C-alpha cells in the first residue's frame, strides 16, 4: 500500500483533455493519469483525505486530480487539489449519486466478470476494496432510497433483456453488498420504509431474505404477492406484468437451484414464460427444468424459443495507446509460443452473453444423450417440425469441435501449461469437472497461471459443497480439512498475484476464503496462512480479505 | 372473432398469412390443415375458452399452495440441550433430536468458541474433556438456512472431590 | 539451552513453566537449575504456529494431561508428526505426565504405551504435578544430561 | 378437417400479442384479431379451417378481371390512316385524314411523308385533321403519305399523288362559296379579329380574263352581270 | 488518344467476389471480350456465372457478364445520374466486325438458366426472369430497338423454357407492342395450355406485377390496376415491389388511409446493395476535345443519400403529404398507428420528412452554387419540380455543376413528355414550346457529355435524352455543330449520335 | 454579302441571275453557294437542317434576306428567323410576278435597312437593290 502497486502513464494535461471530449452504461473508472476504483466519494472532505494519503506518498524517493462519474445523470465530477467543477454530457444529492454509481462500478466489474474469474484487461487500473474504504457498507443502504427510482438508467446485466425498478445494476449491487456484509437488519429496515411509497420494492426484500439465509421468510413473502389480494400486483398491464414474472422467476429458480423439486419448479417456470415470453431468464429456467426432468425433447424446443442478447454487453473497464512498479515465483514470459491450431481456435471459447449460458445447457444435454443420440433428437424436431434459430445451430458446430478435442485428448492420454489451460477449459465447458481439474492441477505444477489457479480453486469449493450436501466421522474430518487447506493455499497465491497487478479486491477470493472461515475459526485461518507462508504475505491476506470477514460482516462469526 | 386469411408464402415450417386489412402474419404450418398449399383462403375462428382458464387458475393456486406447504409455514425450533452427567473434570452434554421444519442446518455450535458438532443428527451427545468445583456455562447455536436460533443457556458447577492406578488389574 | 515446551490445551504448560520460574500466543521464561523454555499455546488455532519454534530447538518438553483420557489419541497424532520434523531431529524428548495428583490420571507406564515412545533420539517420560511441583526438577535433570 | 389449437396469451400491447402453446410456439398476433375480453394470461381457442367456398369466389373474380383487362387493352388492333385531299391550288394543297381510330393503341406521333421525312410532324392529330402545304411549284406533281407511329406498332399506308393546278385552272380557288373561314380558304371577299394573312369582288376579273389575277380596298378603282 | 486514360497482377484477392471491372493498372469497361482475336486488336475479363478469371463457352460467359457489368453500372446508378466513385476507370460505349447488341442476343440462350448466379437488383427474390442478365437484355433491346432479332431468339427459347415467355412480354412492351404483350400475358394467366407448383408461384407474381405496373404507368385506369396489385401481394407478400405498387395505387385512388397501411406492411431491403465498381489508394490526364466551401442544417439533411427501398418509400411519403399536408398526414398517422405498430423505418422517414419541409419553407420564405444544389435536391424530393428547376438553373449560372445539369436536363425531359400528352387532350404554342425544350436538352446533353469525357466516361441517360430530340427534329447534328465547335460536335457524334444513326436498327 | 432566307425563296435564282444573267433550273440547296458578282455573295441553304449552319457565315458579313411574297403561310416563320440580335451582324420581296404575292409595303409591316420588290425569273428590281447596297 506504499508507493509500489501504483501504475503510471506519462505531455501534461493529456489526461483530462481526452476525457473531456469522450463524454458523449455505468461509465469509465475514476481517472487520477492512472485509473482507480474503490474510492470513497460519498463526501468531498473524505476525498481530500484520500488525496491526503496520496500526497503523503509524494514524500520519499520514487523509483521511476481525480474525476468520478455518475450514470444516473450523465455529468463528470472533477476535483483538483480546491477546484471542483462539472462536465456535462441539491449539493448533497450530487455527491450522493456519484458515490452510489461509484460503488456500483466497483462491484459490477467483479460480478459481470465472475465467469472469467474477474479478469482485468486494463493494466493501469488500481482497484481497492470498496467495503474497507469507509462505513461504505452501511452508507450504501441509507443512501439507497434517495437514488432509487433512477436505477433504470443504469440499465441491466447482459442476461436481462427487459430492465425495470427491480432488475438493474443498482439493485444487483445492493443485493450483492447486503449478501457479502450480512447487513440484514440494516437493509430490511430501509426496504420496509421504501415499500410504504414503493410497494413494488418488496421483490428486492425477497432477494435479500434469500441472500441473508431466510428462505421461509422469503417464500412466505412471495406467496403473499402472488396470491393475497392486498398485493401490489392486484391494483397498468405491462409494468405490473413484468413484476409478476420476476416473482415467478425467483420462485421457480429457488425451487430449482435448491430443494430439488423439478416438478413444482416446472409449473412455475411455465407461468413465468406466459408472463414474459420475450425474456431470456424465463425460457432459460424452463430449459433447465426439462434437462433435470430428463426430457430432452422439450429441452431442445424450449432452448430454441429462448431469446438471445444481441446488443448489450458485459461491463468492462475501457486514451488508447507504461510504468509497472513491482511490489513467490512471479517471473518470465507466459505463452508467446506455438500451440495446437485446433485447440486455440476453439470457437466454443470466448462465448459472451446468453450464448455462453445456452451452450452450457447444450453440453449438459449431450452429456446424457450423446452426440449420436442428440442428432436423432435434432433431426426429429428440426429441419410438423420447426426452423432452427441459427445461433443454436452454430452451437452444435461448436459442440462438435469440443467433443472431438476432448476425445482426441483422452484417447491420446490413455504438454505446455497453456495447452493444459485450453484443454481444461474445454473439459470444463463439456461438464467434465474432475478431468478438467487434473489438467489444471498438472499445469499448476510446471507454472503458476491465474486461469489454472482460479479454476482449481472453484473445484475445491464444489468438492466442499458436495460432501456437505451428501452427508463416517473420520472421513469427514480428513476430507474437509484437506480441502480447506488446499483452498487457503490457492486463495493466498491468487491474492498475491492480484496484488502484483494492482488488484486489492476480489469477490471470488472473499467467498472462497469464507468457506474455510465457516469451518475453522477466524483466528485459525490466519495462523494457517502465517505458517505455510511468510509473515508479510499473511499480513497482505489479512488486510485484503481477512479484515473484511473479521469486522465488516456485522459479527457473522 | 372470425377472420378470413389468405396464404402467401408456404414453407414446411412457417407461412405468411395476409388479410384484407393489410395484416401480415407469420404462422406455423403445423397449425394449418394438410391441404392448405399456397394462395388458399383459410377461416380462422378465434374464441375465448373460459373453462380452460378456470382449470389453469385452479391449477396455479394448487401449485402455489403446495409450495407454501412444503417450503415455508414450518419453522426450525429451539436447540434445547440438557445435562446427562457431571464429574469433577468432565461432563457429558446432550440435546433433544433437532427438529427442522425446512432444510437445511448449516452448523451447530456450542458456546461457553467451542467446536462444531460433526454429526448433530447421528450423535446427540458431547463430552467436555478438560475442566474441580468451578462454575461453567453452555448453550447451543443453531445456524440454519431458515435463520440462526440460539437459546437455553445452562450453567453448572463441577463436583467436588468429596475408547485408581492401585486398583488396576495389573497392579 | 533452548527448550520448546508444547502439548495439547489444558495440559498445564503455563503452570509448569511459572512453577519453575488459555494461552493465545506464547510464553518464554528462563529458569535456573543447579533453561530458556518456550511455551506455546496448545489450542487448535495456535497449534499450527509451533513449526516456527522447531528450529534451533535442543530439547522438547511435551506436557500430557494424564487425567484426560479422551484426548490421548489426539495427543498421539500431534507427537508422531513432530518426531518426523527435520528441525526436531536431534532435539531431546521429555514427556511430562502432568496432573498426576488426580485420581483418574493414567500412570507414566500406561501413557508411554498410548504415546508409543518405545517405537523411537534419547527420550524419557516423567510423572509430574505442576500444582505441587513434584517431578518437575527431576525432568530438568535428565534434560541437562542430554 | 378443422384444426383446434389452445393458445395462451403471453405479453399483450395495444398492437400485437404473443401467443404461447404447449409445444412452445411463440406467435406474433394482432390484438385487433382477438376477442374483447382477452386481457393477459388468458386461454383462447383458435379454429383454423380452410374455406373452399371463398377460394372459388376469388378464382371466379380473378378470371373475371383478367378477361376485362384483355377486352379493353390488348384486343382492338388499330389502324391504317386514310390520307385524303381537300383542295389543291397553283402553289399549295390542303391534305386531310379520317378521324384516327385507336381503341387503346396509344398514339405516339403522326408524321407526314413526301419523298422522305422532310415534311413536318402533326402537332394535334385529333384536334386538327387538316394540314396545308405552303411551299410548292406551279404545275408540279407531288406525292404524300402519313406515318402513324403507335406503341402497338407502326402502320403507314395509302400514299396519294397530286399535281398543282396551272394558272389557267381556277378550280381550287375558294372565297368567302364558304361562309366560314377554314384552312383551305384562299381569299376573303365593322372590325373583326379575322385572318392572320388572308388576301373585293376580283372574282369578276378572273371570269373575264379566264385566269387568276391589286384588288385591295386601298388601291385604285376600275361590272357584275345579273 | 493518350489522354482520357488514367494511370497509377498483384491482387488475386478473389475468393471474396455479385457481378464483380476489367483491370488493364487502370480499370476499363466496354471491351469486346467475345473473342481473343478481337481483344488483341484492342491491345482481364471476369464472369460471375462461373467464378474464374481470364473454350468458346469461356469467352461466351465472360463476354455476356462483361456486357451486363457495362449496362447495369449505368442503370443501377440512374437515380444518382450515373455517378462514378472510382476515378481510375475508363468507360467506353458497349454498343459501339460484329454489333455487340446482335452478338448479345445470339449468345443469350447459351448463358441463360445461369442468370440467377448474377443475383438481382437491390429492389428485388431473384429468379430465371428477375435477374441482372435479363435486366441487361431488355435494356439492350430497348436501346437498340432490335425487336425482330430478339423476338426470333426468344421464340426458340420458349420451346424448351416455357417460363421465358415473360421475357418476351417485357421486350414487346419496350419495343412498342402493348397489345401483343397483353394478349401474351392473358395467355399465361387464363389459358389452360400455359406453363402455369412451387417454382411457378413466383412466376405468377411477376406476371401480375408486370401487368399491374403496366396498368399503372400507362393507361391510367387505377381501378383495374388495384385488383391485380392485390393479387400480386397474395402471391408474394414478402416482395417489396408488390407492396410498392399497391401503395402507389392507393395514392392515385386518393385513399391515403390504406396508402399508409400498405406502406407500413411494405418490406425493406436490409442486406443487398446497388451495383458499384482492387488496391486501396495519381495521374489524371485531362483530355482536350472547386468546392472547398461551407449552411450546416442544409448539408446535414438525413433525407439525402437514402439508398435501396428506403428512398423509394420516402418518395411515396412525400407524394402523400403533397395532397394531404403535414397536419392532415399526422391525423391519418395517429389514426392508424400507435391500432397497428409502425415499422420504425417508416417513423424515421416522418422525421426526415419534417426536416425537408422545414428546410424548404425556410428557404422559400427567405447563395453559393452548392447551396443551390442541396436546396434543389430537397425541392425535388418533396415533389416541387418547377421550384427545384429554378434552383438548379440559378446554380448553373454562377458555376457549372454536374448535379445541376443532370437534374435540369431531366426537368426538360419531364416537361417534354407532359406537353405531348396534354396536347392530345394552339398549334403554334405547341410547336414553339417543344422546340425550345429540344434546344435546351441538346445544349445540356453536350455539356454533360463533355464533362463525362473529361472524367474518362464515353457512355444511357444522355443517350435517351438526346433521343427525345431526334424523334422530334431530324438537323440535330447541325444544331450541335452550330452552337458548339467542330471537335466538340465530333465528340457528341461518336459517343451518342453514332449509336442513334446506325446501331438502332434504322429507327 | 450573306444571302439567307426560307427554303424556296429563290436565293439561288437571284444569285445566278446577277452572276450569269440567266435563269437556271434550281434545286433545293444541300450546302451553300458562293459567287462573285465586286460583291462576294454567300448563298446558304434555307432548310431547317442547314438553317442552323448560318452562324458560321455571320462573321465579317451586308445581309440580303429573300422573302417568298407569294407564300402567305410562312410569313410568320420568316419573321422569327430574321428577328438581328446577333453581335456578328451588328430585304428582297421575291416572286412579285405571282398574283397572290404581297406588295413591298405589306411585307415591311409584317417584318416590322431597305426592302425591294424583286422577281428573280425576270430580273426586275435586282440591280435596284444592289445600288442601295453600294
Ligand atoms: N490438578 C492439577 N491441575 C493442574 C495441574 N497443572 C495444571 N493444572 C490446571 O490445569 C489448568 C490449565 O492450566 P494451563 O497451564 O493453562 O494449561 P495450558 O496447557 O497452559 N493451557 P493452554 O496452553 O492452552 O493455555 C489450570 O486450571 C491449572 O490449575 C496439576 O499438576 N494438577
Ligand atoms: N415565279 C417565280 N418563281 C421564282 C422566282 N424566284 C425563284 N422562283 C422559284 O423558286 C424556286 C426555288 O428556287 P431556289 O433559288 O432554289 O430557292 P432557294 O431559296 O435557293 N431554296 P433553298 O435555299 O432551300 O435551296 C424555284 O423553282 C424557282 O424557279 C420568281 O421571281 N418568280
Ligand atoms: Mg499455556
Ligand atoms: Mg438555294
Amino acid at each position: 500500500l506504499s508507493q509500489t502497486s501504483i501504475p503510471e502513464v506519462k505531455v501534461i494535461g493529456y489526461a483530462l483533455h481526452q476525457r473531456r471530449a469522450r463524454v458523449g452504461d455505468l461509465g469509465p473508472p475514476d481517472l487520477i493519469f492512472f485509473y482507480c476504483m474503490g474510492i470513497d466519494t460519498s463526501d468531498p472532505t473524505s476525498i481530500t483525505i484520500f488525496a491526503k494519503k496520496i500526497t503523503d506518498l509524494f514524500l520519499d524517493t520514487p523509483q521511476i486530480s481525480i474525476s468520478s462519474w455518475n450514470a444516473f445523470r450523465k455529468y463528470d465530477v472533477n476535483i483538483i487539489v480546491v477546484q471542483t467543477y462539472i462536465i456535462n454530457s441539491n449539493v448533497n444529492m450530487i455527491w450522493a449519486e456519484t458515490f452510489m454509481s461509484g460503488i456500483v462500478r466497483d462491484i459490477m466489474i467483479m460480478k459481470d466478470n465472475r465467469a472469467d474469474g474477474e479478469s482485468q484487461n486494463l493494466v493501469e487500473t488500481l482497484i481497492f476494496n470498496p467495503f474497507t474504504s469507509g462505513d461504505v457498507a452501511n452508507n450504501f443502504i441509507k443512501l439507497f432510497p434517495l437514488v432509487y427510482e433512477k436505477g433504470v438508467y443504469l440499465d441491466a446485466p447482459t442476461h436481462v433483456l427487459n430492465p425495470s425498478l427491480t432488475n438493474n445494476y443498482l439493485v444487483e449491487t445492493l443485493v450483492e453488498i447486503v449478501r457479502l456484509t450480512k447487513s440484514l437488519e440494516a437493509c430490511r429496515k430501509m426496504l420496509k420504509k421504501l415499500i410504504e411509497i414503493h410497494p413494488e420494492a418488496v421483490i428486492i426484500l425477497i432477494r435479500v431474505y434469500f441472500a441473508c439465509d431466510l428462505e421461509i421468510d422469503a417464500v412466505d413473502l412471495i406467496n403473499e404477492q402472488l396470491n393475497s389480494p392486498s398485493s401490489f400486483l392486484a391494483d397498468t398491464s405491462h409494468i405490473q406484468l413484468i413484476f409478476k414474472s420476476e416473482l415467478l422467476s425467483i420462485q421457480s429458480e429457488f425451487l430449482l437451484d435448491v430443494k430439488r423439486d423439478y416438478k413444482l419448479a416446472k409449473e412455475v417456470a411455465m407461468e413465468a414464460v406466459n408472463c414474459a415470453p420475450n425474456e431470456f431468464k424465463t425460457w432459460y429456467l424452463l430449459t433447465r427444468i426439462y434437462i433435470k426432468l430428463n426430457d430432452m425433447s422439450n429441452a431442445l424446443l424450449s432452448l430454441n424459443a429462448c431469446p438471445m442478447s444481441q446488443v448489450k454487453e458485459k461491463y468492462v473497464l475501457r486514451a488508447p495507446i507504461l510504468h509497472l512498479p513491482l511490489p513467490n515465483p512471479m517471473d518470465v514470459q507466459l505463452e508467446q509460443k506455438s500451440a495446437d491450431p485446433n485447440l486455440v481456435n476453439l470457437s466454443a471459447s470466448s462465448l459472451k452473453s446468453t450464448f455462453q449460458l445456452a451452450y452450457k445447457l447444450l453440453t449438459e444435454i449431450v452429456q446424457i444423450t450423446g452426440w449420436e443420440q442428440l442428432l436423432k433428437y435434432r433431426s426429429k424436431i428440426f429441419v410438423s417440425k420447426r426452423l432452427c434459430e441459427r445461433w443454436l445451430d452454430n452451437l452444435f458446430m461448436l459442440l462438435y469441435e469440443d467433443l472431438k478435442t476432448y476425445t482426441d485428448w483422452q484417447s491420446e492420454q490413455l504438454k505446455l501449461t497453456v495447452e493444459w489451460e485450453l484443454f481444461g477449459l474445454c473439459a470444463k465447458r463439456l461438464g467434465h469437472l474432475p478431468e478438467a481439474a487434473k489438467a489444471f492441477q498438472i499445469g499448476l505444477s510446471q507454472r503458476f497461471s491465474p486461469v489454472c489457479a482460479k479454476n482449481l480453486l472453484q473445484f475445491y469449493i464444489d468438492e466442499h459443497k458436495r460432501i456437505r450436501r451428501d452427508s463416517t466421522s473420520s472421513q469427514i474430518l480428513s476430507s474437509i480439512n484437506d480441502i480447506d487447506s488446499s483452498i487457503i493455499d490457492l486463495v493466498v497465491k491468487i491474492c498475491c498475484w492480484n496484488h502484483r497487478w494492482y488488484i486489492e479486491f476480489s469477490i471470488i477470493l472473499i467467498d472462497a476464503l469464507s468457506v474455510a472461515v465457516q469451518d475453522m475459526g477466524i483466528t485459525k485461518v490466519h495462523n494457517e496462512i502465517a505458517s505455510r507462508f511468510s509473515d508479510p504475505v499473511a499480513q497482505l491476506i489479512d488486510d485484503n480479505i481477512l479484515n473484511f470477514l473479521k469486522n465488516f460482516t456485522n459479527d457473522t462469526f | 372473432v372470425d377472420v378470413l386469411l389468405t396464404v402467401g408464402k408456404l414453407d414446411a415450417s412457417l407461412a405468411l398469412l395476409t388479410t384484407q386489412d393489410h395484416h401480415v402474419i407469420e404462422f406455423p404450418t403445423v397449425l394449418l390443415p394438410e391441404n392448405v398449399k399456397a394462395g388458399s383462403i383459410i377461416k380462422m375462428q378465434v374464441s375465448q375458452n373460459l373453462e380452460e382458464e378456470k382449470k389453469q387458475r385452479n391449477h396455479f393456486k394448487s401449485i402455489q399452495a403446495k409450495i407454501l406447504e412444503k417450503y415455508g409455514t414450518h419453522k426450525p425450533e429451539s436447540p434445547v440441550l440438557k445435562i446427562v452427567n457431571v464429574t469433577q473434570t468432565s461432563c457429558v452434554l446432550a440435546w433433544d433430536p433437532l427438529k427442522l421444519g425446512s432444510a437445511k442446518l448449516k452448523s451447530l455450535i456450542l458456546y461457553r468458541r467451542s467446536m462444531v458438532i460433526p454429526n448433530p443428527f447421528k450423535v446427540t451427545t458431547t463430552k467436555i474433556s478438560g475442566l474441580v468445583d468451578t462454575p461453567y456455562e453452555f448453550q447451543l447455536k443453531l445456524i440454519t438456512t431458515s435463520g440462526t436460533l440460539w437459546s437455553e443457556k445452562v450453567i453448572l458447577r463441577t463436583h467436588k472431590m468429596t475408547h485408581v492406578r492401585g486398583f488396576y488389574l495389573d497392579a | 539451552m533452548r527448550i520448546l515446551m508444547v502439548g495439547l490445551d489444558g495440559a498445564g504448560k503455563t503452570t509448569v513453566l511459572y512453577k519453575l520460574k488459555p494461552t493465545i500466543g506464547f510464553n518464554v521464561e528462563t529458569v535456573q537449575y543447579k533453561f530458556t523454555v518456550w511455551d506455546v499455546g496448545g489450542l487448535d488455532r495456535i497449534r499450527s504456529l509451533w513449526r516456527h519454534y522447531y528450529r534451533n530447538t535442543e530439547g522438547v518438553i511435551f506436557v500430557v494431561d494424564s487425567n484426560d483420557r479422551s484426548r490421548i489419541g489426539e495427543a498421539r497424532e500431534v507427537m508422531q508428526r513432530m518426531l518426523n520434523e527435520d528441525e526436531l531431529r536431534n532435539a531431546a524428548w521429555l514427556v511430562f505426565a502432568n496432573k498426576q495428583d488426580l485420581p483418574e490420571a493414567m500412570s507414566a507406564a500406561e501413557i508411554t504405551e498410548k504415546l508409543g515412545l518405545h517405537s523411537i533420539r534419547p527420550w524419557f517420560i516423567q510423572a509430574t504435578c505442576a500444582t505441587s511441583g513434584e517431578g518437575l526438577y527431576e525432568g530438568l535433570e535428565w534434560l541437562s544430561n542430554s
